[PDB]
DNA sequence: ATCAATATCCACCTGCAGATTCTACCAAAAGTGTATTTGGAAACTGCTCCATCAAAAGGCATGTTCAGCTGAATTCAGCTGAACATGCCTTTTGATGGAGCAGTTTCCAAATACACTTTTGGTAGAATCTGCAGGTGGATATTGAT
DNA sequence: ATCAATATCCACCTGCAGATTCTACCAAAAGTGTATTTGGAAACTGCTCCATCAAAAGGCATGTTCAGCTGAATTCAGCTGAACATGCCTTTTGATGGAGCAGTTTCCAAATACACTTTTGGTAGAATCTGCAGGTGGATATTGAT
């Protein structure tokens, strides 16, 4: 026999390829599933996770914090044009809002 | 006897509540409300505490977005005070109502 | 019983991009929702493409078109890169 | 057959 | 045994709470008619989300509304919520 | 034995068999119950009936005997429940409901 | 080769309004309509089956779907014609 | 020489176009625009006539709904004239921005 | 070709929308919005056309595109 | 409000071409009869998670007072945008031809679905660490009164 | 232009609730060996799409005049913000009983998988109709003038 190397390792991904493949079969998106689809998709989910985590870690750093809380995920999402579009209709529990005061309200 | 001019504390608050994330409705009252409504739909229901908290996050996030839109409608009307007129125009444009 | 999640993997990625940073259970919950929401969007959209073209099988080509439709702009470009580079790397064993 | 809100019935 | 009858709890959503929600929403000045408006709008929102949630609960032949039931409801209404499973 | 179309045994006009096929072909679940295409065909027939009734009425009011898209639009938007169900749909050639805001009016 | 719902729409139109006819564009609208509603009901039912780790879409799922998707009276009559179609079919 | 007061014909037009369903943009211009746009995405395309008509119905219906909302936003500000300002507020409330 | 969407055309559309009086700045604004609409819908359409390995944009490509954008259109296929 | 005097619509009537409706037939679905799996319902029951309750306390909600200043009403004029008449051209439309393609078949190698059979990676708790939330206090800015 | 009265900011502190680390079973990948499709890769239709061609007609762009509306400016009443006294009820923390999930088995009634057998639904000609598109002529609306 040969030793096992996880499909995640062979695509050089962190995200579980086997697991994404299974979830693809089980959800009845199609009769059959190509061998590369769970690989590609996991690659995408990992990329996007990576991006959210980069920006959110930044926001944790800026607010003196070393542990990411939902607020940092929120600042990270709402301050980036594209993440905010992608998650335009999503609520992040404990997110708060971006501090923003309409100009006209400010003293004159 | 010192006294901030009307509006000054309002702004103090906007900055305050905009900097935090804690829920702004009291938990127990709210829980009580959700059970009432639910009960009128189906009797003898039980709620995971999670469910209730989900409802509150959902609800508070909704109202807050709605006040943001409402606020823009007050501004649009060259006012600084939000009125029912404004909530109505927000809910109508969003498509929430006929 | 066993509850599957993506915490293992999110945490791996968190260590790659921010080694000195950790993450709260609440935040991880937010991230796990995130991976599941996007998974379903991509997969669903892809499923529609397979059906539109009377094909019975979802290949990495469907995942890709799906991505181009679902994700915006730069996020799409970089996504398609990471993807294609995973499939090519994987194919050559 | 089927009853509509208006009261009418299908064939 | 059984619990005290629930009645008029929308009034639990007090005027100060509604004002905090507005402050987070960036509102400076508030018409006195706003509080009842808000309670109305809040009430319709909860009714719709809960109606769906409870519908999922009933479909599962269960007596407990779960966080997932709520989350599915939110999703149906296009108010997708992150952080509670799903 | 002789053939009885499932639609006929279900007392419907809408095609039960076909709906069952679309249910399998559509990858909605691994398996499809025997009554589900019956129920579904029933609902589809019902909704169709309701729409055709009201649009037909609208055809009569605009004194036409042939329903065109306009009559469907009038029928959908003048009925509260159909209008909510079809709130985010565009009926080609539908036009709009005539409506002028009071404030715009003369005098 | 290209199938549609024109036949059945037309039959129902005759049940409801024997004296009324329908233009081709309009038939197209109605055909779109039937596929739009079919897909909504079917999809929601699909989600229902999966949430409950069930492998099969039964009339129970269609019904729950309908209660979620249709508003008010439309729901009530839908569920009515639904269950009574399943009953009549169940008999013979 | 007789002359309608400003607003009378505007209203008369409103009652007119709300009563019909024909497309309101001249076809060829729109077709030309659509092909232009498409060229930025992929070269040497061909369009079903149906496809272009689909785009036109979709597009006119959209703009008309947008004007309904814009008009409400004009009314809200104690105005009767719609301005870019109103379209912008409409599109921001809709979530288009 | 966008200036092809003329001022009388836009004025008719606003008229169907119930509009009485119209600022002159509206027309470029509208052409702008129209242009963005068309960009999003056609971009998705062409994505459908390319995935199908086709060279012709079909009504169905357009319709799926619209549905995606939450602009469901009836009358050009299901 | 009437009296005329432009223009706008609206009904009644009518003929007819483009669609609609209807016929006449055939492949592709749909229905049958049998033979297999298969799910998910029934019946226990193990056990988290929920409903209640108690008690103490201080965080917060209410109600009241009072006056700043915001909303609304009025006034008014400058100028933007509507209505109209004119005149030029881009749009319509109506074939006509031709050819670029989407749509069909018919094979095959490649790619995927199975059916078993070992081998880990992931998960569920306990065993350990450690951010950081609240709590202070001094310095700094901000705000409103004189 | 200054000075009290507050609020904000920010560094340090400390115990702890909530992460992080560490282990042990076990469901889920992974690896192999046959069994099936699947969807191109080529080989060809018919067909919608594009490209001219070529008039005429309304539809669009210009330019003029001014109605009325939008924007600005002022005033003032009265509403909503700020602050305080009062005291209620939400919040916290733990305890218990028990309801109802959820995990495991056991097993028919229900659904899938073939292989035929029939009937319907779709296509493309054949056989009809409903508006449309026009034409006056009859009320209707709009606007200016007494
Ligand atoms: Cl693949
Ligand atoms: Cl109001
Ligand atoms: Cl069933
Ligand atoms: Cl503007
Ligand atoms: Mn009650
Ligand atoms: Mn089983
Ligand atoms: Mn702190
Ligand atoms: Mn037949
Ligand atoms: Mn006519």
């Amino acid at each position: 026999r040969a030793k096992a190397k996880t499909r995640s390792s062979r695509a050089g991904l962190q995200f579980p390829v086997g697991r994404v493949h299974r979830l693809l079969r089980k959800g009845n998106y199609s009769e059959r599933v190509g061998a590369g689809a769970p690989v590609y998709l996991a690659a995408v989910l990992e990329y996007l996770t990576a991006e959210i985590l980069e920006l959110a870690g930044n926001a944790a750093r800026d607010n003196k914090k070393t542990r990411i809380i939902p607020r940092h995920l929120q600042l990270a999402i709402r301050n980036d044009e594209e993440l905010n579009k992608l998650l335009g209709r999503v609520t992040i529990a404990q997110g708060g809002v971006l501090p923003n005061i309409q100009a006209v309200l400010l003293p004159k | 006897p010192h006294r901030y001019r009307p509006g000054t504390v309002a702004l103090r608050e906007i900055r305050r509540y905009q900097k935090s994330t804690e829920l702004l409705i009291r938990k127990l009252p709210f829980q009580r409300l959700v059970r009432e409504i639910a009960q009128d739909f189906k009797t003898d229901l039980r709620f995971q505490s999670s469910a209730v908290m989900a409802l509150q996050e959902a609800c508070e996030a909704y109202l807050v977005g709605l006040f943001e839109d409402t606020n823009l409608c007050a501004i649009h009307a060259k006012r600084v005070t939000i009125m029912p007129k404004d909530i109505q125009l927000a809910r109508r444009i969003r498509g929430e109502r006929a | 019983s066993r509850k599957e999640s993506y915490s293992i993997y999110v945490y791996k990625v968190l260590k790659q991009v921010h080694p000195d940073t950790g993450i709260s259970s609440k935040a991880m919950g937010i991230m796990n929702s995130f991976v599941n929401d996007i998974f379903e969007r991509i997969a669903g959209e892809a499923s529609r493409l397979a059906h539109y073209n009377k094909r019975s099988t979802i290949t990495s080509r469907e995942i890709q078109t799906a991505v181009r439709l679902l994700l915006p702009g730069e996020l799409a470009k970089h996504a398609v890169s990471e993807g294609t580079k995973a499939v090519t790397k994987y194919t050559s064993a | 057959g089927m009853r509509l809100r208006s009261g009418r019935s299908t064939g | 045994r059984h619990r005290k009858v629930l009645r008029d709890n929308i009034q639990g959503i007090t005027k100060p709470a509604i004002r905090r929600l507005a402050r987070r929403g960036g509102v400076k000045r508030i018409s006195g008619l706003i509080y009842e408006e808000t309670r109305g709008v809040l009430k319709v929102f909860l009714e719709n989300v809960i109606r769906d949630a409870v519908t999922y609960t009933e479909h599962a032949k269960r007596k407990t509304v779960t966080a997932m039931d709520v989350v599915y409801a939110l999703k149906r209404q296009g108010r997708t919520l992150y952080g509670f499973g799903g």
